């Protein structure tokens, strides 16, 4: 699995 | 781009990676 | 990518990776050619066979990578699309002859140690340089083997492979819009693209002017690494006509 990426780019 | 194709840390430092030599050793 | 190794870093700062939003994952490799386009293979976006079809708001793509999986802060720079598109002539239903998508992003990215444009070859270094034998790189973040996933990018160097070989190893109909690349069984070194590596770049280091052309995208391979199959890359050159006309007409 991928570590969350910041929420700004949706 | 006119700066296309050259790497910022190869290319732009004379740095060499580490099988560039495999490429240029097979064009004959 | 199959028996090859760990990327160094900076090593191909072209690399970009495509992302599916939701569900979260890698769904391809592509290339980044100027600030603002990327490159990639048609069937990266669309193959009606397994029901796929991306629009630009289902998709990222993230620049600069080297894990596959981590977030890397400060390093990589993740991009919205602001139109695909894809060959009008791309044979999904067949081959895939004309294997070939562009991607605009909707801001430009900033070039850094780590995100940095390939050339596309013209004529002159793509005749000099497309012959049998002569070694290209490739590089992503799909399977390690036919039947896990690498915790960063890997890269392969393999050698051009003379056309009637390459025709000879399958029954799919290659066309010009096709070359094909990998070690022949008597030759002992090993080594392909696999799922998840679709998309990404075939590079050739010019020894002319020492800078790094795109020849290829990785398209298709039956199996991965397999004695006697070849992996198929899109024939960049061939297509670059196409290439030309999209970016100067929506640029
Ligand atoms: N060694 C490898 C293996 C896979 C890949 C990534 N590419 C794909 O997986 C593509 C996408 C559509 C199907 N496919 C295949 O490659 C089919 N195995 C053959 C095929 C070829 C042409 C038409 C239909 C089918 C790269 N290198
Ligand atoms: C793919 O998606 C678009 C709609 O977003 C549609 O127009 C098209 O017909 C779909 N199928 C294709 C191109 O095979
Ligand atoms: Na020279
Ligand atoms: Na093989």
């Amino acid at each position: 699995d991928f570590e969350e990426i910041p929420e700004e780019y949706l | 781009e006119a700066d296309c194709g050259l790497r910022p840390l190869f290319e732009k430092k004379s740095l060499e990676d580490k099988t560039e030599r495999e490429l240029l050793e097979s064009y004959i | 990518i199959v028996e090859g190794s760990d990327a160094e870093i900076g090593m191909s700062p072209w690399q970009v990776m495509l992302f599916r939003k939701s569900p979260q994952e890698l769904l391809c490799g592509a290339s980044l050619i100027s600030d603002r386009w990327v490159l990639t293979a048609a069937h990266c976006l669309l193959y009606p066979p397994w029901d796929k079809n991306f629009t630009e708001n289902d998709l990222l793509v993230r620049i600069g990578k080297h894990s596959r999986t981590r977030y890397e802060r400060n390093i990589e720079k993740i991009s919205m699309l602001e139109k695909i598109y894809i060959h009008p002539r791309y044979n999904w239903r067949e081959n895939l002859d004309r294997d070939i998508a562009l991607m605009k992003l909707k801001k430009p990215v900033a070039f850094s140690d780590y995100i940095h444009p390939v050339c596309l070859p013209d004529r002159e270094t793509a005749a000099s340089l497309l012959q049998a034998g002569y070694k290209g790189r490739v590089t992503g973040w799909g399977n390690l083997k036919e039947t896990g996933q690498p915790s960063v990018l890997q890269v392969v160097n393999l050698p051009i492979v003379e056309r009637p070989v390459c025709k000879d190893s399958t029954r799919i109909r290659i066309t010009d819009n096709m070359f094909c690349a990998g070690y022949k069984p008597d030759e002992g070194k090993r080594g392909d693209a696999c799922e998840g590596d679709s998309g990404g770049p075939f590079v050739m280091k010019s020894p002319f002017n020492n800078r790094w052309y795109q020849m290829g995208i990785v398209s298709w391979g039956e199996g991965c690494d397999r004695d006697g199959k070849y992996g198929f890359y899109t024939h960049v050159f061939r297509l670059k006509k196409w290439i030309q006309k999209v970016i100067d007409q929506f640029g």
